[PDB]
């Protein structure tokens, strides 16, 4: 019976999916501005024995 | 900050793919969710802004405005579904599309890092507003209003564009951060004077400044209720935001270029407050109230002090909420009696008590009762003006009296006295209207509880 | 007219334009202009009536005078320098005469009077051809001789064209005359940036041609030549009127529509040289074109005008002939601004 | 504007008549053959702006 | 004025010189290409609307061809635009390198020795 | 006096009046080739005497 | 031509007021003659004598405007001992506007012309001072 | 909990601002340099830009011309 | 006809309470009306208002007010213990500032 329910209320996932897509695109934008990661004079720091990057 | 922009662009096809009787529910629910999402931008720093990308950034001045816009969209949706019941499905979807496009343009305008992009979006906001006004307005004046709304804007903004590109051919960048860091003083020459005028006149006509305000009564009176809401609460704050942004490159010319505009702002604040005392139209009274408050905001921006900027930000937020509430309150009576004359429907407190309580709270907030954020902004601006010059306390003080008068005047005209005998079609207030009033008024006092969220970057 | 004869005449018009565009010899450019005029004259009179004959006669007189001035300028240039190649135009008097002749051919002010009359006197298809395809050859020659232009004369004619286009279009109820005045103003815009950058001229011409093609195809689709006959279309097909209103807004230069891109770019270009006053005046004047576009939008899309009873019959029939390039033209006319940097491909 | 179809295809549609010193019938020379020849070789390949000076 | 028409070594009607092959091609997921596909989809929707057909569902082959054509042309348009901008920067840098006297690098001065006038706001 | 009359009189009404007058002046031509071909002659002479003479 | 413009411009601002007035009168007369030529071409006067009358009317109006502007500008500049000040040109422009209003016998035309011509003349003086170019030569 | 769940540390925003500022400053300097280069190239005509056509020398006939002195 | 045109009459306004005595003012269909009311009240008051106010009230201190207070306490303690003035009129060390050589 879920066919009619889906074809009537499938418009309710467009906005949440857009929210997740926007979060993913914000992360993709963030990954292109790492030219000074762990390089500022105020926050320059030695890496921990395991971690690879100070922030993502 | 695409996590806010993309859900609106998704509101678009969700509205266009909705079933014919479920458009309002879906739109309101997802707009409220988007407002809840945008609430996260209030977590600001103390030193710099939130630089999300090369294109968009958020600051302590733009985050409250973004929250107000995303909160205002659902309120417009609730306020619009009453008078659009007889419309066809396609035209209802078109109206919702105009509202969504306006919200998207405003969201992108308040966060643009670039001045030309800011100009493009701040000019793109005209098309949905103009279409709404001239298509869904009620009387035949609306067409003229649209023209008055259009050219008044464009004649102010087209010179700005020229100035903007000129600046980009001199400094090499119009990015706001680089502009702020690489700021240099403006000399005293005729070319610099005209560059100052070109950079200032667009935002001064969008405020609107006294003498340049003639478009505002037309636009706010012939527009539909959602159009009036968005014109008064958000679209007037574009001028204030733009002036606060652009003034970083105009010093020290402002030191003496503000005199004519300061004089106009103060005297026209007195003049418009006085005009409110003799107004047969209830919507025009609210429009002129907006003019007076925005004159105060103009003074605050023009005197260029931290306290003035704080008070100006608080005043813009408070005025947006209050004026939207007042317009909705007037629209309820209009929908009941189909007339805008203030002395037509009288003694409404007897017939609608809870509506009378809403009217009382809105009028008390309009006259800046302590400790409302309206009062906080007004008092900060007044203290800054007193520091600027001790004599201003005269004019400001005058305004403080006049406002109260006309404010209570409206209340005493509409709620007290005796009811009109021949008007018998005043039905009990719907739950929708009461919810609209409550959702307007509760955030005001909630922000009164935590006032540092709307005090801007100078806090 | 026979379809084969009509196709031959149209191809001869395009062949004259191409001959103007691909030649290095002044004589061959002149021959291309002559052939274009000869093949164009019958096309304007495809539907025979006194108005079409008057339009053809006026067009022929104007273009023949312009071509004679063109040939005289060529001969003076040859006299003062035995060169036939289209180049920096070694003589100033010859260059003044060349500029005047090309302005007369394009319809730039003050040689603008023939454009509204010829546009009003011919059919919508002929007006489409005249206002879109007939601008390529003189503008190509002007681009080729742009380094030797006198900026004062060219800019004076461009400013006059913009002013006269706005003022004349302010007074029209006939759609063809409105299109002609819009064309005059847009030619003014195209020629204002010609001494500074021909790439901007080409971009403005392309966007104007796209918008004009969309407008004329929408006017042919809904068979309206007056404002009142266009006011009936909402009761027959509202989608056409909505697309027409958005196209009018784009033609008015409002952001974020693509019609904003040319003027914007031109303004920026004119600000890279000093030239501050002229772009400001130019935008102030383009507000007039926007005003009468807005008036048309009020009359046709944003308000409902009264209709007639016989329109009910028209409800029962569909449009028979179908223009395949209309949707692409509308989309290019409206939603193109975000692709602005692609203009680098023009130079 | 100018689509150099002749240059792309190597056609020589009208370049045979552009200048006076270009391969006249029966090798008849112009009155100013040497002067135009010298000017052409002077201005070749340097651009109009430079060649004007 | 024309900047690049008389540039030496230019083939008349090429639209894509061989030197352009030395540049990285635009990714097939480029946002500009996605916008071109969106333009094609809008053209298909407008085509459906004008013909009085179900706007979203009328012709899927026609809409898909619209999107494909717009993406196909936009790819080469983007390639040419990127080539043109690379040419502009190449010529700019070569001209700067070949004219050192017109682009001097003057001594850098810190803010501690530059006298900047102070304008009080009062 | 101020809002409904003079502020209206100066900025928008004057603009509309001037634009209307200039539109009527520009667009009211009889359509006779004689008159504007005479104007073409005048324009050509003015162009050869004003701009062309100054090079 | 530019000969009249140069003949007006080479004289210093606050010197030799009669010569400046004469040059301004010549410029105004030339403008009026051109306007009359275009008006007669596009609107035939139906009679030769009426054509001469219209030409004389236009030429005298323009010449009077120019002469008044030049005379008052020079007089104000020399009286205030303040050359290179746009206020002198503003006063001259308003005087020319009042002259035009008197010529057409209309108070509204006079007031509007005074205001607009004053602003335009002040802007022209400002452009002369700061080097604003109306027809910019192509540089980039 | 709110800071851990919804936000990052200040260093991320700090260094993102650094990168953005560097990019914008480089773009501004490049714009100014390009304007200067365009001005010089148009003024002198000694660069790849603004190269206007001149008669091809290959069109000249270098043959005896029935007259010894050309 | 003594008339100007064929037109429909202006219809009277519809009262939503006639066909639905408890109508909530949202829609003529009672079920869609009731659910519009329910979603408005739940997502406006319950979700956005109260939870948003709680979220704002407990936002972490990114304005560094408490940190600034602690820093000021440290500096005041140190400067009072060692007898230095609490504040200096110069916010920059004069040793790194190079004034112009000649003032005449
Ligand atoms: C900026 C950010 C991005 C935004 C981009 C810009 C906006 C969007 C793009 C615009 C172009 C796209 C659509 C154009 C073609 C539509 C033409 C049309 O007529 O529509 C009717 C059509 C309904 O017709 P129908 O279904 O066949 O049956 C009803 C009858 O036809 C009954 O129909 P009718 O003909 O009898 O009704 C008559 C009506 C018919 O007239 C109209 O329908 C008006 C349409 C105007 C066309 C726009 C012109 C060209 C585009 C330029 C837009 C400019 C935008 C810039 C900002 C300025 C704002 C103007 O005319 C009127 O009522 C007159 C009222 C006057 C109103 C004035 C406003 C008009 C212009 C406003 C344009 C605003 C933008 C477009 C809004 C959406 C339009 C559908 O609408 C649709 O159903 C299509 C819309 C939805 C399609 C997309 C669905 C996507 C799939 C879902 C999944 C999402 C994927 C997400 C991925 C992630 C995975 C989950
Ligand atoms: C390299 C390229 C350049 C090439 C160009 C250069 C070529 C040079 C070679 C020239 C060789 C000559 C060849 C002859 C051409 C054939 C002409 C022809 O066929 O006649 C047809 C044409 C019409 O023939 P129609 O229909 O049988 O006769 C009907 C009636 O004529 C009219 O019937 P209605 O009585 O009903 O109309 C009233 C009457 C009304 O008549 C009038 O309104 C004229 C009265 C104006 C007074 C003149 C100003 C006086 C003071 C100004 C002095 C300036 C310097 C001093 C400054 C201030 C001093 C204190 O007539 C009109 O309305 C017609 C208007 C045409 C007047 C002349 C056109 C010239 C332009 C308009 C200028 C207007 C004057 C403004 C001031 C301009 C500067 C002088 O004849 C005429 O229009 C009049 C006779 C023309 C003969 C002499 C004119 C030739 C001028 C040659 C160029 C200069
Ligand atoms: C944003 C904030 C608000 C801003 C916006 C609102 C405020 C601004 C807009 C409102 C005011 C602007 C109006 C401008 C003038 C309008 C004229 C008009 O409409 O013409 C169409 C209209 C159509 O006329 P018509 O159909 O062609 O002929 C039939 C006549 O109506 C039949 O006429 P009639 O037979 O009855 O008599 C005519 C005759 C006789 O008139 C009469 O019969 C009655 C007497 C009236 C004469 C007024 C002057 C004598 C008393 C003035 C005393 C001092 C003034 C106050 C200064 C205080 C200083 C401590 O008048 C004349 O002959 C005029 C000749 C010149 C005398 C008046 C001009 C004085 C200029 C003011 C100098 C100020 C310098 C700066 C001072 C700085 C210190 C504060 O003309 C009139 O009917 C009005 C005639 C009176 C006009 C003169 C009044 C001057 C008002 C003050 C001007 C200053 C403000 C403008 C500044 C920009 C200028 C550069
Ligand atoms: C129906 C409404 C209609 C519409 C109207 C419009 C409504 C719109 C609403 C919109 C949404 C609003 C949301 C806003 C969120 C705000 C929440 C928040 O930030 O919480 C802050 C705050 C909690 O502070 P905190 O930072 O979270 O705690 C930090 C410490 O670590 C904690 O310290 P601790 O370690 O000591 O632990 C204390 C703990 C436990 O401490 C204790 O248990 C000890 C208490 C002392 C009693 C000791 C003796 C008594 C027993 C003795 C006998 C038994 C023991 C022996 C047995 C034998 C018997 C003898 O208690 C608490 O944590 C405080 C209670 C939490 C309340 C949170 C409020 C949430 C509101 C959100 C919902 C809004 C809708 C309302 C629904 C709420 C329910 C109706 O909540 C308060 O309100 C505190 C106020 C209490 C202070 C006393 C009042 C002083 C009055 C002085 C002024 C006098 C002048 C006159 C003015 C009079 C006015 C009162
Ligand atoms: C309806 C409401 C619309 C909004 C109104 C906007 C207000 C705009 C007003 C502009 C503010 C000031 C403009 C210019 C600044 C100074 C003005 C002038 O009076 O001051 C003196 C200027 O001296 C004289 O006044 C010369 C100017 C006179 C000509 C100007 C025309 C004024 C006429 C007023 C018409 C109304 C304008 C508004 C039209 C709508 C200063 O002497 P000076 O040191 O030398 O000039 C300083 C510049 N320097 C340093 C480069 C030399
Ligand atoms: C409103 C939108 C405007 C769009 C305009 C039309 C778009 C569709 C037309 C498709 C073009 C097909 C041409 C491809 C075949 C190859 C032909 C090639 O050889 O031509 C080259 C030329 O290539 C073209 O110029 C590129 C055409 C691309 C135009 C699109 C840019 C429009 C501005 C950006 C708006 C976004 C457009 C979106 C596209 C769908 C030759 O260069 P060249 O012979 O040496 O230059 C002669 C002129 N000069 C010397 C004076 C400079
Ligand atoms: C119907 C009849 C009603 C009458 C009966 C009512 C019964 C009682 C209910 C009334 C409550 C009385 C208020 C008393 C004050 C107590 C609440 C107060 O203590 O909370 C404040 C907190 O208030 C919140 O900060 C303000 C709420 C935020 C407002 C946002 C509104 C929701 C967004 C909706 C859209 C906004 C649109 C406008 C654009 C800006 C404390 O601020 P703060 O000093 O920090 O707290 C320090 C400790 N912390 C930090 C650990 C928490
Ligand atoms: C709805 C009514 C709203 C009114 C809006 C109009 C008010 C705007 C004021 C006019 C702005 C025009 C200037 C355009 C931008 C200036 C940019 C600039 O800085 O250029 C200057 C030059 O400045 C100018 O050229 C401006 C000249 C003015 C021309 C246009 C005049 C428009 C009307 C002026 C009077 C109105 C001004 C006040 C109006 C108040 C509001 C009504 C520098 O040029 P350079 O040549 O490089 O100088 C140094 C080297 N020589």
């Amino acid at each position: 019976n879920v066919l009619q329910i889906v074809r009537d209320h499938w418009v309710h996932i467009l906005v949440p999916v857009g929210f997740v897509f926007g979060c993913y695109l914000d992360r993709r934008s963030d990954e292109k501005l790492t030219a000074f990661r762990n390089k500022s004079l105020l926050f320059k720091r030695e890496l921990r024995p395991n971690e690879e990057v100070t922030w993502k | 900050m695409l996590k806010i922009i993309i859900p609106t662009t998704m509101l678009l096809p969700m509205t266009w793919m909705s079933k014919h009787n479920m458009i309002w529910i879906n739109a309101t629910v997802h707009s409220l969710l988007i407002s809840l999402i945008s609430l996260s931008l209030l977590n600001q720093l103390g030193e710099n802004s939130l630089n999300f990308s090369l294109t968009f950034f958020s600051d302590s001045l733009s985050a409250p405005l973004l929250v107000l816009t995303t909160w205002l969209l659902p309120l417009m949706l609730m306020a619009s579904q009453s008078h659009l019941s007889k419309e066809t499905t396609t035209r209802k979807k078109l109206y919702i599309t105009m509202l969504i496009l306006l919200q998207l343009f405003l969201i992108m305008t308040f966060t643009a890092t670039e001045l030309i992009l800011f100009y493009i979006l701040f000019e793109a906001t005209l098309v949905p507003t103009l279409i709404i006004i001239t298509r869904w307005g009620n009387q035949t004046e609306r067409l003229n209003a649209g023209l008055y709304f259009l050219f008044y804007t464009l004649a102010g903004s087209l010179p700005l564009l020229v100035a903007l590109v000129y600046i980009q051919n001199t400094t090499g960048s119009l990015n706001f951060l680089i502009i702020h860091y690489w700021s240099h003083p403006l000399s005293n020459s005729w070319s610099n004077i005209f560059m100052w005028l070109a950079c200032i006149m667009a935002f001064m006509v969008k405020m609107p400044l006294y003498g340049l305000h003639l478009w505002l009564p037309k636009a706010h009176v012939e527009a539909p209720i959602a159009g009036s809401m968005v014109l008064a609460a958000v679209l007037l704050k574009l001028g204030g935001y733009g002036m606060m942004r652009i003034t970083t490159i105009l010093n020290p010319l402002t030191n003496y270029m503000a005199y004519p505009f300061l004089m106009l702002s103060m005297w026209g604040m007195i003049m418009t407050s006085s005009i409110c005392l003799r107004q047969t139209d209830l919507k025009s009274l609210i429009a002129y109230s907006s003019v007076s408050h925005m004159a105060l905001v103009i003074v605050a921006i023009m005197i260029q002090t931290p306290w003035s900027f704080m008070g100006a930000t608080a005043l813009m937020i408070a005025h947006g909420l209050t004026s939207s509430m007042l317009f909705c309150l007037a629209n309820t009576n209009y929908e009941r009696v189909h007339s805008r004359t203030m002395i037509l429907a009288r003694g409404l407190q007897t017939l609608l008590p809870l509506m009378a309580t809403w009217w009382l709270v809105a009028s008390l907030t309009n006259l800046a009762l302590p400790p409302s954020i309206n009062l906080i902004g007004e008092l900060f601006i007044i203290t800054a003006s007193f520091s600027w010059s001790n004599i201003t306390i005269i004019l400001m003080g005058m305004n403080m009296m006049i406002t109260a008068l006309y404010s209570l005047y409206m209340l005493i005209t509409t709620q007290r006295g005796k009811y009109t005998h021949h008007i018998n079609n005043i039905k009990p207030s719907f739950t929708r209207e009461n919810a609209l009033m409550a959702l307007h008024i509760l955030p005001l006092l909630l922000l009164t509880l935590n006032p540092k969220m709307i005090l801007g970057p100078l806090y | 007219m026979n379809p084969i004869i009509y196709t031959t005449l149209i191809m001869t018009v395009m062949s004259g334009t191409m001959l103007v565009m691909i030649s290095s010899h002044w004589l061959l450019i002149w021959i291309g202009f002559e052939m274009n005029l000869l093949a164009m004259i019958p096309v304007l009179m495809k539907n025979f009536n006194p108005r079409a004959t008057e339009a053809a006669t006026k067009y022929f007189l104007t273009q023949a005078t312009a071509s004679m001035m063109l040939m005289m300028a060529i001969i003076i240039n040859l006299l003062y320098s035995g060169q036939w190649t289209i180049t920096k135009m070694f003589n100033p008097v010859a260059m003044t005469m060349m500029t005047m002749a090309l302005a007369m051919k394009l319809g730039l002010s003050p040689f603008h009077f023939w454009v509204p009359e010829v546009t009003q006197g011919i059919s919508l298809q002929a007006g489409l051809l005249l206002l879109t395809w007939q601008k390529l050859a003189p503008l190509s020659v002007l681009c080729q001789i742009s380094q030797s232009i006198n900026p004062n004369l060219m800019l004076t004619m461009a400013m006059l064209s913009i002013l006269i286009g706005g003022w004349g279009g302010l007074n029209q109820t006939q759609l063809r005359k409105i299109m002609a005045y819009s064309s005059i103003a847009h030619m003014g815009w195209m020629t204002a940036v010609l001494p500074y950058n021909t790439t901007m001229t080409i971009l403005n011409l392309l966007i104007y041609i796209t918008m004009t093609l969309a407008m004329f195809m929408l006017l042919i689709h809904s068979s309206a030549t007056t404002t009142l006959s266009l006011s009936h279309t909402w009761n027959k097909m509202p989608v056409i009127t909505s697309l027409m209103m958005v196209t009018l807004l784009s033609m008015g230069g409002l952001p974020p529509l693509s019609g904003f891109m040319p003027k914007w770019m031109i303004i920026q270009e004119m600000t890279k040289n000093e030239s501050i006053i002229m772009p400001t005046l130019m935008a102030m004047t383009a507000l007039l074109n926007l005003y009468f576009y807005m008036r048309l939008a009020y009359s046709s899309s944003l308000t409902m005008f009264p209709s007639t009873n016989n329109m009910k019959m028209k409800w029962q029939f569909e449009h028979t002939k179908q223009m395949k390039l209309l949707p692409t033209m509308i989309v290019l006319s409206t939603l193109v601004l975000p692709m602005t940097p692609a203009l680098s491909s023009l130079n | 504007p100018f689509f150099d179809v002749q240059k792309r295809l190597g056609l020589d549609l009208d370049r045979w008549m552009t200048i006076q010193s270009a391969e006249q019938p029966h090798k008849i020379p112009g009155r100013c053959h040497a002067f135009e020849k010298e000017w052409i070789e002077c201005a070749h390949g340097i651009g109009g702006i430079r060649a004007e000076k | 004025m024309t900047m690049m028409s008389g540039r030496p070594g230019r083939v008349p009607l090429q639209f894509l010189p061989n030197e352009a092959r030395s540049l990285p091609p635009p990714k097939l997921t480029d946002p500009r290409l996605v916008y071109m596909g969106f333009l094609g989809y809008c053209s298909g929707l407008i085509d459906n609307a004008i013909r009085r057909r179900p706007v979203v569902s009328a012709g899927l082959h026609r809409q898909l061809l619209y999107v494909t054509s717009f993406v196909f042309f936009g790819y080469y348009l983007l390639k040419r635009q990127d080539y043109m901008y690379a040419l502009r920067d190449h010529d700019m840098f070569a001209y700067v390198k070949s004219h050192p006297e017109d682009f001097p690098e003057k001594d850098k001065k810190t803010y501690g020795e530059i006298l900047e006038e102070f304008h009080p706001v009062r | 006096l101020l809002d409904l009359i003079w502020l209206e009189t100066i900025l928008p009404k004057t603009t509309s009046f001037i634009q209307m007058k200039m539109s009527i002046m520009v667009s009211n031509q009889k359509g006779l080739i004689k008159l504007y071909f005479l104007s073409f002659l005048i324009t050509i002479m003015i162009s050869m005497t004003l701009f062309n003479y100054h090079e | 031509a530019k000969t009249l413009l140069h003949k007006y411009s080479d004289i210093p601002e606050g010197t030799e007021c009669h010569r400046k007035a004469y040059a301004s009168t010549s410029i105004g007369g030339a403008t009026g003659l051109i306007v009359s030529a275009y008006s007669i071409a596009l609107k035939p006067p139906a009679s030769f004598l009426e054509g001469v009358a219209r030409t004389g009317r236009y030429t005298f109006t323009s010449a009077a405007i120019g002469a008044i502007f030049g005379l008052t500008s020079c007089i104000s500049a020399q009286v205030r001992e303040k050359p290179d000040d746009p206020l002198n040109y503003f006063i001259g422009g308003c005087a020319g506007g009042l002259t035009l209003g008197a010529r057409t016998r209309s108070y509204g035309i006079g007031a509007a012309a005074c205001a607009y011509m004053g602003l335009t003349a002040a802007l022209v003086k400002m452009g002369q001072l700061e080097g604003w170019q109306v027809f910019a030569e192509p540089k980039v | 909990w709110i800071a851990r769940t919804f936000y990052d540390g200040p260093e991320k925003n700090y260094e993102k601002t650094m990168a953005i500022l560097q990019i914008e400053a480089e773009k501004a300097e490049l714009r100014l340099k390009e304007l200067e280069v365009r001005r010089l190239m148009r003024a002198r005509g000694d660069g790849p830009w603004y190269q206007y056509p001149t008669i091809d020398k290959a069109l000249i006939d270098h043959s005896p011309k029935t007259t010894p002195d050309n | 006809p003594t008339i100007r045109l064929q037109e429909d009459p202006d219809p009277e306004d519809e009262n939503l309470y006639e066909k639905n005595p408890d109508s909530h003012g949202y829609d003529k269909d009672p079920i869609v009306d009731l659910w519009n009311m329910r979603v408005v009240f739940f997502f406006g008051f319950s979700i956005v208002l109260v939870l948003g106010s709680t979220f704002v009230a407990y936002l972490p201190d990114y304005r560094m007010q408490e940190w600034a207070r602690r820093e000021a306490e440290r500096l005041v303690k140190y400067r009072e213990a060692n007898g230095l003035p609490l504040m200096e009129s110069n916010c920059f060390d004069p040793n790194k500032i190079q004034l112009p050589e000649d003032e005449d």
